[PDB]
């Protein structure tokens, strides 16, 4: 599409995807399988004041992601902001 | 004006005298001759009300000086006055027109902001200006 | 000089490359040809490819001096964003020119900025640094152009606008009130000089812009500055003591090393014939002891591009864990020369970040006469991220007040949201987080109370009844223009209720995520999703749709319409809910199919509306919520055959005939009876699967508030405006809930868009080009 036209798309698709989204269910089990296995992401960080889903990542990862992460050897991390706030920062403790 | 205390409750209380004089015994030995103190100017000194003095004239109202207000009050004790006060009390509105302007509160504090707004964005103009006079002609030629 | 210099077409080659890694001790995996992948090449070899273009600048009439005392001080090179590495078979033009040609106490120094550019598009630049030494008087050919770094200075006087419209060189296009606004001056230099401290022709030009609330930036002035003979700038004078720089690097307070427990020892080749074969520069100050003799050097010395290849080569090792796309700029210092065959230490340590990217810090020093030979510092970029948003059912009371009390930026976010919150909606959300309240009362009553009633009576919802059509009609029906106050009552806190934990974790998960990228943690590709209200916290924030003062409105809106869409009794209460289910805590052989059969069983069975709202854990976590009465016979259904313990029929197969239809039929009608037995206000019983979620009255994305979600469209459509929308934040990054392949502008991704929701918004683009 055209640059000035990418936006009038970007904002009807971006509207309606919220607006049916709570009348939607979450298709939480099928995204968990795109930013693991379709982009191999290394770190993943849960930006909220309890790990819930931080919690629910490690899971998936134990679940069917055990021997992809060891045979491609990629170390994930699965952070939360609440908890994970050394590793989040870069600031380690001065050994 | 507000933001004065209980200044304007013990200038307003002191009304009650033109009506006390009449109610009460003390009509022959005190005469009352209440004078509204108008926008009197100070001693020429630094004062936010010496400096709005001069915009708050254009609209056609007397502010005093400290010679003129006195002049006022002296003339509230000539014989003829003093003769005047004995019949009942008298109210001397010595204040200069000032009762025909009724925003004053925020028209005279729309005369501190126009003066002291106008004082910073020429001063710190000529702030500027002068220290970019100095970093295009340098600081080595500010010897004059 | 002024003209760019073009270094012609060069090539990349498999012997060229093998024959440079080798040259220089590079042995990481992806410039060796392996079988499957294609080969890589490094940053080095630009210097390769752009040796003819950089070494013609310092050849000139105008830049005078001689060859043999020429110094190499620095070079560094930078990656493009967007730019992948040269390829085995890519062939490359570079384009060179000079920046400065400036003078000093002792000899002049030349930078000359060459670009690669693979099939007309740049990939990255090089910039380098020359020094000839001598003593030099030619100051009608000393230059110097900049690029100036982007001053931001605010406006909170109605003085600091007439001091800058005072100046001549602002040129002030489009008129606006600059007052409490902020402007960003993006501005390029180009001096002359005359006697090393007094200039010949300054001449600055550059912009000045502003961001208006819409999430959209302006060019509101023009900086022209043409003077002559100066002594120095007033332009760039005034931004420094005015304003403060942005987009600069943030360094940690404490650097941390890197390769711990390990020495880094780099030891100086033999000769340095083989590099000057790789490369091109064949001088013979390395190579020929005559000439290094008659240039007054110690020997025949070890190149300095070398020194910059071969410690590239341990970053890559240490710093990225051995993948050259993670490099994203390298520079070094060349302070001081080695000889041929001398042992070198160096140590890499992690001093900082800017835009995601780690700022690795090295330096070389000799092992025994311990002097620093190298100083320079690298751009390597973070493992490849993905943000996740958390959404309600987590929040506590004083959550991000922590982090509100020892960041600034984290403070600006709440503080900017609970203004808005007590001047048009009478309550701060500052308060509801540090103490959850059972009671809160918004009072109307002065002239400004009575405006802000207004706001409460112009916000509308849509329903549907037992029979009829949408309504139309206000949420607050008990607030009218004879309410001087209306009362928000919650038994268990006020973070419980779902109109207030909506603004209050949106705003947390955006005052995290603010405070880490005003450290420079975020890195600029990296996916984001929100579970169930965190999708709106991710694209406020990664997303920037919208700002923060039209978030907590469109959010608190949200929560609003996801209350009063149940008809609710005498009591607070209904016969809707919501349950959590466990496919295995219970009946370990059901997956996502066998309990998705079920509970469509139940869908058309007796209706009543019970479905699947939020898949999260395979096979360990569903949240399915329907109506009482049809949520209790599913957590009287599955969680019977565990104790009575018949293995439902798929453990191998379905039987060849079709009994799992209606032989599942009689038991889940004869639990529906005995719910009708059971009280309307219907207990939770949890059995040993399901697990009793309190507190949510509302079935949450089901198809039950279908219906809702009209009011709740057009309101969205007036505070996520269509400038607002930036489509690069978005495309590719986003995972939405709905669909959750990822957010894509393509014809067909825009099918499952429309089989999901049915939208005549999107159908009638979905039939064009």
């Amino acid at each position: 599409m055209r640059p000035e036209v990418e936006q009038e798309l970007s904002h009807v698709l971006l509207t309606e995807l919220l607006a049916y989204q709570f009348a939607s269910p979450v298709r939480w089990i099928e995204t968990q399988d795109v930013f693991l296995k379709d982009y191999n992401t290394e770190r993943v960080v849960e930006i909220g004041p309890s790990p819930t889903l931080a919690g629910m990542a490690s899971r998936t990862i134990k679940a069917k992601y055990e021997s992809y992460d060891a045979a491609l050897s990629l170390q994930r991390q699965v952070l939360c902001y609440a908890k994970d706030t050394k590793e989040i920062y870069y600031t380690p403790d001065p050994a | 004006f507000g933001s004065d205390g209980l200044y304007s409750e013990s200038k307003l209380g002191l009304e009650t005298l033109f009506n006390r004089w009449y109610s009460e015994s003390w009509s022959e030995q005190l005469t009352v001759c209440g004078a509204i103190i108008g926008w009197t100017r100070g001693t020429g000194l630094m004062s936010g009300n010496n400096i709005i003095a001069e915009g708050l004239e254009k609209l056609g109202v007397r502010t005093f000086s400290q010679k003129e207000m006195a002049f006022n009050i002296l003339g509230l004790m000539t014989p003829e006055l003093t003769e005047m006060c004995q019949n009942g009390p008298v109210v001397a509105d010595l204040n200069g027109g000032l009762q025909f302007i009724e925003n004053l509160r925020e028209y005279t504090a729309q005369l501190r902001n126009e003066i002291y707004e106008t004082s910073e964005v020429r001063r710190a103009v000529s702030i500027e200006t002068g220290i970019e006079t100095r970093v295009v002609n340098g600081e080595n030629a500010d010897a004059p | 000089a002024n003209k760019p210099i073009s270094g012609g077409e060069a090539s990349v080659s498999s012997q060229a490359i093998a024959e440079f890694t080798h040259a220089v001790g590079n042995s990481c995996e992806d410039f060796v040809p392996r079988a499957g992948r294609p080969q890589l090449a490094p940053m080095d070899f630009a210097i390769v490819l752009g040796w003819k273009a950089i070494m013609k600048a310092i050849f000139p009439k105008t830049v005078d001096g001689d060859i043999l005392k020429l110094v190499h001080l620095s070079n560094g090179y930078k990656m493009f964003p967007g730019a992948d590495p040269l390829k085995k078979g890519d062939v490359v033009s570079t384009v060179a020119h000079i920046r400065s040609v400036v003078n000093g106490e002792t000899g002049k120094t030349v930078e000359v900025v060459g670009v690669i550019s693979r099939d007309g598009k740049p990939v990255l630049e090089v910039n380098s640094q020359f020094f000839y030494r001598g003593k030099y008087q030619d100051f009608g050919n000393s230059f110097k152009k900049t690029t100036e770094t982007p001053v931001q200075v605010a406006f909170k006087s109605a003085k600091d606008i007439a001091v800058l419209k005072s100046k001549e060189w602002f040129h002030l296009e489009k008129d606006i009130d600059l007052l409490n606004q902020t402007l960003t001056f993006r501005c390029e230099s180009y001096v002359k000089f005359k006697s090393s401290t007094v200039f010949a022709s300054v001449k600055t030009t550059g912009q000045a812009l502003l961001e208006l609330p819409s999430k959209e930036i302006i060019q509101v002035a023009e900086i022209n500055y043409e003077s002559g003979s100066s002594y120095g700038n007033p332009v760039l004078d005034y931004l420094t003591r005015h304003g403060s720089t942005i987009e600069q690097p943030i360094m940690f307070e404490n650097a941390i090393p890197l390769a711990q427990g390990t020495e880094l020892t780099s030891k100086a080749p033999g000769t340095n014939e083989t590099y000057a074969a790789v490369s091109g520069d064949y001088n013979p100050i390395h190579v020929n002891k005559v000439f290094a003799s008659y240039a007054n050097l110690p020997g025949t010395i070890t190149h300095g591009m070398y020194s910059s290849a071969a410690v590239r080569a341990l970053v890559e090792q240490w710093a990225a864990q051995n993948v050259a796309t993670r490099v994203r700029a390298f520079k070094a210092d060349f302070v001081g020369m080695v000889l041929p065959n001398d042992e070198l230490v160096t140590h890499l340590e992690h001093v900082g970040m800017i835009n995601g990217r780690k700022i690795i810090k090295v330096e070389t020093k000799k092992v025994e006469t311990e002097e620093v030979v190298l100083i320079g510092e690298a751009e390597i970029e973070q493992p490849v991220s993905t943000f996740v948003f958390t959404g309600q059912g987590s929040q506590e009371q004083g959550m991000g007040m922590d982090l509100y009390n020892s960041s600034e930026v984290a403070k600006s976010v709440w503080d900017r949201a609970d203004v808005h919150f007590i001047n048009n909606y009478g309550f701060s959300i500052l308060d509801i987080v540090k103490n959850n309240p059972t009671e809160l009362t918004v009072h109307f009553g002065g002239a400004k109370g009575r405006s802000i009633r207004n706001n409460y009576i112009s916000m509308m919802f849509e329903t549907v009844a037992a029979d009829g059509q949408l309504k139309s009609e206000k949420i607050f029906k008990e607030i009218n223009e004879d309410t001087i106050s209306f009362t928000f009552k919650s038994p268990t806190g006020l973070l419980s209720a779902t109109q207030f934990t909506q603004p209050a974790l949106t705003l947390m998960e955006k005052a995290s995520f603010e405070d880490m990228k005003s450290k420079g943690l975020v890195p600029s590709e990296s996916m984001f999703a929100g579970h169930s209200l965190g999708e709106y916290s991710a694209l406020t924030s990664l997303g920037d749709v919208m700002p923060i003062e039209s978030l907590v409105d469109v959010v608190f809106y949200r929560g609003m319409t996801m209350q009063v869409a149940v008809p609710r009794d005498e009591q607070g209460r209904s016969n809707y809910g919501m349950i959590a289910v466990n496919p295995s805590r219970v009946s370990s052989t059901f997956n996502d199919s066998a309990l998705r059969f079920v509970v469509e069983h139940i869908a058309q069975q007796t209706g009543w509306l019970l479905e699947i709202v939020n898949y999260n854990v395979e096979n360990t976590q569903y949240v399915a919520a329907g109506d009482l009465r049809g949520l209790d016979t599913l957590s009287n259904v599955l969680n019977v055959f565990k104790i009575q313990k018949i293995d439902i029929v798929k453990l191998q197969e379905t039987i060849s005939l079709d009994e799992v239809k209606v032989h599942l039929s009689e038991i889940v009608d004869e639990v529906s009876k005995k719910s009708s037995s059971k009280p309307q206000p219907i207990d939770l019983e949890r059995g040993f699967a399901c697990i009793p979620l309190k507190g949510i009255s509302v079935p949450f994305h089901s198809s039950y508030l279908r219906s809702g979600v009209k009011p709740f469209q057009t309101f969205l459509c007036k505070k996520i405006p269509k400038s607002a929308v930036k489509p690069a934040n978005l495309i590719g990054k986003y995972i939405p809930n709905l669909t959750a392949k990822p957010f894509q502008l393509t014809k067909e991704y825009f099918e499952d868009v429309y089989e999901l929701t049915k939208s005549e918004k999107i159908k009638h683009i979905l039939d064009h080009w």
